[PDB]
């Protein structure tokens, strides 16, 4: 419609789907028809629509010929060409009349209404920066700049750090723990260890788990009642042994004087409150945590912690290795059952570490925001530091998001005119969840009966279920959050609702439903992989919680047993099904309230 | 500015070069001479500068296209007045804490009388809503105990001036708390504050180089910074000094409407279900602050506080708690009585010792004096309108030697060009109503059938006219296929108002489309009000959340009708906290309410017909369980006692029962209304009911359509309205034949006139659901 | 792993294909195995993801 003006058009306005005139050129000609066949072609029982539409042409025939679905050939009646021509200019005032409810959209929320747009948001990067062999201490202020090449069709993307740190030359030679299992037996796992040059490995260890290097402390198998042997040497004088899994960091050539910094990199399920020792001339562990300043919240998310390594920490000492200094960590897990109750995961941990923000947010294109920024990037500042080796992030660029389209700009503002930002029904709660949290996929209404039946049930549970982005709990089909910030999804939302309400969110526990089907495949395919790979797909669309990188697409609670049936049969694999064999824990099957059906195959 | 992007587009010279290459794309063989002599280009010529004139009428600024003429015009500018910012992004009052922003807000001025509207400070200088204490939370008996949910108390911290008139505040808060009444709460017990003088010894040393008439001064500041750390004061100014700060226009219209000044940030108030320490260590930064204060020597109490027994908290000299009930009054009728009489309450040290002092009306001239300020409503004024609706004709603007503007058929040639002419005006002309239709076509209060256009191109005298005058009576009948474009309007009404984030309601079978669509227009029109207010049962207006219902299952009904007229509804919202009395000498007497639950006897049902029924009767209540153990039969003579336990669950209105537990038998069928109904207390399912239970009665001839199955039926209903209900708040609903509805629909009407009375218009109303009533007053 | 075999065989022999395991069992590898070769008939690509927990160290090998 009209090509040479409206892309002119269509870049100023927004250009919604919603037009004022959906008259198409077919049914103008067909409202064109009716009215010449009114009009009399003088002193004869035939009218003027026989004119203008003379020998062989229909108005179905001549929108083709406008729309160019036929091909235009030389010869047309010159009254008729005369009409399609007219179609033609007539293309132009009717598509400054569709891009009009745009601009009233437009002027109604900027002008009268006021709402503004959100500017783009900048992101920062985990950032390490090694030393080189030649100086022991190096400073470097607020607002130096790194960056990795150029953004696409733009400029270059500097990452600004937002405290200044000073570097020292130093690692993280060692990282061990001891763990306590069970009564009178101790393992002592070593992941890390320089000195044998073994690297945290795998990318991620769980911490206090089974890693089979643990060697059983046969000083402390029997407890003493030798020089006092305890775990990792010898101890002069008692020391106790309590319950509290605790983890132990060696760290090499940093001088006293000197402060450490690191970023840690964190999926803990529950937080434990945590407490940090030194060792001493002595041989006896005093507090560190006057001195520790943290921003990871007692190991629970990722951050940075900067601590000034304290005055009389002594490199040599008894009851641990002699080379490194050693920094102690008591974690006092939360007594929980399953693989929620567990220690952090512990993607990586960087020494000298310091995090970089993003500098100027509004030069860089729309491009670079789309995705994270790859890791392994920014490899150099901007000024050349002569003294420093190198950078480098091992992770990269979380948070940041896009400057706001005029699409997505209207949905956020039909949204705050819709629930004004208080949760006062239940479909207030249901997408005010939905845009604060990121971890949240879906949140399910509890049900129609139970609304109904209601001998005055004050208490409503709202019944979350997350993505697989965020989830505490091992397991990839049942997704759990921890219940400290499960519970604070329901302080959030107790502002917004009635004093009355008395509002929380949990997880729902999760039926299982089972099939058990036949189904004859291709004739040139293995059916165990056939099996295999149909199953994939079908684990896909009824959990799509389940499969990482998933946009929160909403889906009911009933799964039918037809479109079960008919789920099936769109794979391209497969020919014909015989039986499905509805099983829960043959008709379909309906999800009772607070609970979400799972798919068993067995 | 639309127009300078377009300008090269929109024109002559490029529309007459689009239309050349239709023509020579298309005719090239049979029209070949396209030169300027030729009748077939100027009649395009004529054509393409009238698409040319029609589509600059649409780069005209939008102001001024959205203005209709000054002859009709709704009262305010483009968009109403009811959709501005004030009323659009702020949201009703819901959460304690703006309970306590609207409550703040009232004010003497507001008062509809009295006073002589000059005076006043707003009527609280703080409050605190919350709910009641659990121990006496509206329990009652009459059988075994059940306590009322959902009732909460609110403390009143009353300020200087309505603790002189306490009686004019009274009248004020009742007034308002009507107003702002929600879904399932109201108001039970409202506290009063009572004042403590709080003495205040503090010994002020002044700065060296002070003038003595900067003294005055100092007197009104140490005072100022001194109450609004010690009486929480509330802190309003206009929404044009927000504008200057840089939160945006969403941070300023959060809360709910406030006619005097803006709130953002609360002060915080402490709450009074325990006594209230005091700290005052941080006052004295705050004291340090004011320029001729160098430092303050002295901060205690002369025994002051031993009339309520105010402790000293465990070993802070500057911490004080009071008492329960009381708030701080610190300096009472202050300068008069304490800061200007030298017995140093607050003792000014001046160059070492000189020591001077003020008296009371001198620091009141250097005093900051408040503004009242009230907050008019926001709206985008008209711009110039502009006559973009008149159409002058393709066929004046041709040469006169085709005749189209000679006399007519006087040459025979005439009326064979004058036809060709009419179907390419007749295009042209729906392009010049509908840019005069936008007014019309984007109004938010839509009331038409009516779209794009039927009226016919030329004026009554014009000689275009009287060519075609044969005929001008049929061409404008066909004009009129525009009301068969009218589910165009639908689409319109779908996309307007998702402006406020809502689709519009689905097409259903049992619409009766013309009556279907005035409730989808209504519904867009009130929308911002409906948001305002979702719990606001205001005891004459219709409730703004079941026009919100209706909307949404899209049944018709004039509940959108600018006024309610409450007799004729499609159903009706009732709550049970409502229906609940709170409350010469001994001749009073409240002896019992709510006397027992009964019904009387026409036929029984057991299981779950079409209405899951009895005229003047209910089968309301969901049970399965045992029998309906009493009959009342004839209580007018003997063989009293020996009322029947029936059968446990049998349903009985027809012959198709025949079927036959049953002792002390009975006489039963048919015949005698004259017993009752009862239920057999071994069930054992007496519930609370009345605490957030609102129930809907439906009219049932929506299942007397045929092939209904009213169960799957209802699968729907409760689908659509369950995000339309609060979580908390719940729905029983019960459906009864024509007759029973009206005789239902006389009652609420009486009862809301009334607004909302205990007296016997409610009982009816209790005796029509289950919950059963005290009838026996008006017992004929 | 993906391998191109170069082949002219007269008659197509029909195969099963087994990989090495921990406890020094074979077991089946044709689920994993989706061959374009025709059971070793034709010249053809073949990919395997190599399966899990499939051992370097083992025995009788």
């Amino acid at each position: 419609e009209l090509n040479e003006l409206t892309n002119k058009l269509s870049n100023l306005v927004p250009m919604t789907d919603f037009k004022l005139d959906n008259r198409a050129s077919l049914q103008l000609l067909k409202y064109i028809e009716a009215y010449t066949k009114i009009i009399p072609f003088n002193s004869g029982d035939k009218y003027w629509n026989d004119f203008f539409f003379m020998s062989g042409n229909t108005p179905e025939k001549l929108a083709k010929l406008y729309q160019k679905e036929i091909e235009p050939n030389g010869e047309l009646l010159p009254q008729q060409a005369f009409l399609l021509a007219v179609l033609r200019l007539l293309e132009t005032p009717i598509s400054l009349l569709n891009v009009l409810p745009a601009a009233h959209r437009e002027l109604y929320y900027r002008e009268l209404l006021g709402l503004s747009s959100h500017a783009a948001q900048p992101d920062q990067v985990a950032l390490s920066m090694e030393l080189n062999s030649t100086v022991m201490e190096q400073l470097l202020p607020e607002g130096t700049l790194f960056e990795a090449g150029q953004d696409e069709q733009g400029n270059a993307l500097q990452y600004a750090l937002d405290a200044s740190l000073l570097a020292n030359r130093g690692y993280i030679s060692d990282l061990r723990w001891l763990r306590n299992d069970g009564e009178k037996q101790w393992v002592t796992s070593a992941p890390w260890d320089l000195q044998a040059q073994v690297s945290l490995p795998s990318d991620g260890i769980r911490l206090f788990g089974k890693t089979n290097s643990d060697q059983q402390v046969f000083g402390g198998v029997l407890i003493t009642s030798m020089y006092h042997l305890t775990p990792f040497g010898y101890s002069s004088d008692i020391e106790p042994l309590e319950e509290n899994p605790a983890l132990y960091l060696g760290f090499t050539d940093v001088k006293p004087g000197q402060t450490l910094a690191l970023y840690w990199k964190l999926k803990s399920p529950q937080q434990p409150t945590v407490s940090w020792y030194y060792l001493d001339q002595h041989n006896q562990w005093a507090e560190l945590d006057s001195w520790v300043s943290d921003g990871t919240q007692n190991l629970y998310q990722d951050g940075t912690w900067h601590v000034e390594l304290p005055v009389d920490a002594s490199n040599q000492a008894e009851q641990m290795p002699v080379g490194r200094y050693w920094l102690r960590a008591v974690v006092e897990v939360p007594a929980h059952e399953g693989a929620l109750g567990k220690a952090p995961w512990l993607y990586g941990l960087i020494y000298n570490a310091m995090t970089a923000t993003l500098v100027n947010v509004d030069s860089i294109s729309d491009s670079h925001f789309l995705t994270p920024l790859p890791a392994s990037s920014i490899q150099r500042p901007v000024e050349p530091i002569i003294v420093l080796a190198s950078v480098n992030q091992p992770w990269a660029s979380w948070g940041g998001r896009i400057p706001e389209s005029y699409s997505a700009f209207f949905e956020r503002i039909a949204q705050n005119l819709s629930h004004r930002n208080r949760s006062l029904t239940w479909g207030n709660m249901v997408t005010l969840l939905k845009e604060r949290y990121v971890s949240i996929f879906d949140v399910k209404y509890p049900g129609n009966d139970e609304l109904t039946r209601v001998p005055a049930l004050e208490q409503q549970q709202l019944t979350v279920i997350p993505a697989n982005r965020y989830n505490d709990s091992d397991d990839s089909l049942r997704p759990v959050l921890n219940p400290a910030r499960l519970q604070e999804m329901a302080d959030w939302l107790q502002q917004k609702d009635s004093p009355w309400a008395s509002i929380e969110v949990r997880n729902p526990e999760y039926l299982d439903v089972k099939i058990h089907y036949e189904v004859i495949f291709k004739p040139d395919v293995n059916e165990d992989f056939g099996y295999r790979q149909l199953q994939q797909q079908l684990c896909e669309v009824y959990m799509p919680w389940s499969i990482d990188e998933q946009r929160p697409v909403v889906l009911n609670n009933s799964i039918n047993y037809f479109q079960l049936l008919a789920t099936i049969q769109q794979q391209p694999l497969v020919e014909r099904v015989t039986r499905l064999t509805l099983h829960r824990a043959t008709a379909s099957v309906e999800a009772k309230d607070n609970e979400v059906l799972i798919l068993v195959w067995e | 500015a639309l127009f300078h992007s377009v300008k090269d587009d929109i024109h002559f010279d490029t529309l007459l070069e689009q239309a050349h290459q239709v023509i020579e794309k298309q005719a090239e063989k049979l029209w070949s001479d396209t030169a300027e002599h030729d009748p077939g280009i100027t009649f395009l010529q004529g054509i393409s500068y009238g698409v040319s004139d029609l589509a600059y009428r649409h780069t005209l600024p939008l102001k001024d296209l959205l203005t209709p003429a000054p002859d009709e015009q709704q009262q305010e500018g483009i968009f109403p007045a009811e959709f501005g910012p004030h009323n659009t992004l702020t949201c009703g009052p819901v959460t304690a804490d703006d309970y306590r922003k609207a409550l703040l807000d009232l004010h003497s001025s507001d008062s509809l009388d009295g006073t002589q509207q000059d005076e006043g400070d707003f009527l609280f200088r703080s409050v605190q809503l919350v709910r009641e204490p659990e121990k006496q939370r509206y329990t009652y008996w009459y059988a075994k105990e059940f306590t009322l949910r959902g009732n909460y108390w609110l403390y009143l911290e009353p300020t200087r001036w309505t603790q002189g008139n306490i009686a004019a505040a009274t009248r004020q808060l009742t007034e308002f708390l009507t107003k702002n009444r929600n879904i399932g709460e109201s108001v039970s017990n409202i506290i009063w504050l009572q004042p403590v003088d709080l003495p205040l010894l503090l010994d002020v040393e002044l700065d060296d180089d002070v003038g003595a008439q900067d003294v005055p001064g100092i007197f009104a500041a140490v005072y100022s910074t001194a109450e609004q750390y010690l009486m929480p004061g509330a802190q309003r100014y206009r929404t044009e000094v927000l504008q200057n700060a840089g939160m945006s226009n969403d941070q300023i219209f959060e809360g709910p409407l406030l006619e005097h000044g803006w709130i953002p940030e609360l002060p915080a108030a402490r709450d009074y279900t325990q006594r209230l320490t005091l700290n005052l260590s941080r006052l004295v930064n705050s004291l340090l602050e004011i320029e001729g204060i160098k430092h303050v020597n002295r901060l205690r109490l002369d025994d002051s506080f031993d009339k309520t027994a105010i402790e000293p908290v465990k070993g802070d000299t500057w911490s004080w708690s009071i008492k329960e009930g009381y708030y701080p009054r610190l300096w009472g009728e202050d300068p008069l009585n304490q800061l200007a009489q030298q017995n140093g309450p607050l003792r000014v040290i001046a160059k070492g010792g000189i020591s001077v002092s003020v008296s009371k009306e001198q620091i009141q001239a250097s005093l900051p004096s408040q503004s009242l300020i009230q907050n008019e409503p926001v709206i985008l004024a008209y711009g110039q309108h502009r006559d973009v609706g008149s159409y002058y004709p393709v066929s004046d603007t041709l040469p006169p030697c085709y005749g189209l503007q000679h006399s007519l058929s006087e040459s025979e040639h005439l009326l064979p060009l004058h036809q060709f002419m009419l179907p390419f005006e007749q295009l042209l002309a729906c392009g010049c109503q509908q840019i005069a239709m936008l007014p019309r076509l984007l109004a938010f209060q839509r009331e038409g059938y009516e779209v794009w256009g039927d009226q016919w191109p030329f004026k009554s005298g014009s000689v275009n006219d009287d060519a075609h005058q044969d005929y001008a009576p049929a061409l404008k009948d066909l004009l009129g296929q525009i009301a068969l474009d009218s589910d165009h309007e639908l689409d319109i009404i779908n996309y307007l108002l998702g402006y406020f984030g809502t689709q519009r309601a689905p097409r259903t079978f049992t619409t009766q489309l013309d009556d279907f669509r005035a409730v989808q227009q209504g519904y867009l029109a009130q929308q911002p009000t409906l948001t305002y207010h979702r719990s606001n049962i205001r005891i004459d207006q219709v409730s703004s959340l079941q026009k919100r219902i209706a909307a949404r299952m899209g049944l018709g009904g004039e509940l959108f009708k600018p006024q309610p007229d409450l007799s004729q509804l499609p159903f009706y919202l009732i709550e049970h906290r409502a229906l609940l009395p709170v409350k010469k000498l001994f001749w009073q007497n409240s002896p019992v309410w709510m006397e027992d639950m009964g019904y009387r006897l026409a036929y029984a049902s057991d299981q779950s017909s079409l209405p899951v029924q009895r005229r003047l009767t209910r089968t309301v209540q969901t049970p399965f369980p045992p029998m309906v153990v009493v009959g009342s039969e004839i209580t007018l003579l003997k063989q009293v006692g020996i009322v029947n336990l029936k059968k446990a669950e049998s349903e009985k209105l027809y012959a198709k029962v025949v079927s036959f537990n049953s002792t002390l038998a009975f006489p039963t069928s048919e015949e005698a209304w004259r017993y009752s109904w009862y239920f057999s207390g071994e069930k054992y399912e007496r519930t609370d009911r009345f605490s957030f239970v609102i129930s809907v009665v439906v009219n049932s001839d929506l299942i007397k359509l045929p092939g209904v199955d009213p169960y799957k039926l209802e699968e729907w209903v409760k689908e659509t309205i369950l995000t339309e209900f609060p979580a908390h708040i719940s729905m029983i609903i019960h459906w009864m034949d024509r007759e029973a509805f009206l005789n239902f629909a006389n009652t609420y009407q009486r009862w809301q006139n009334n607004g909302t009375p205990l007296g016997d218009a409610a009982y009816s109303i209790l005796e029509s659901l289950t919950l059963g009533k005290l009838p026996s007053a008006l017992k004929g």
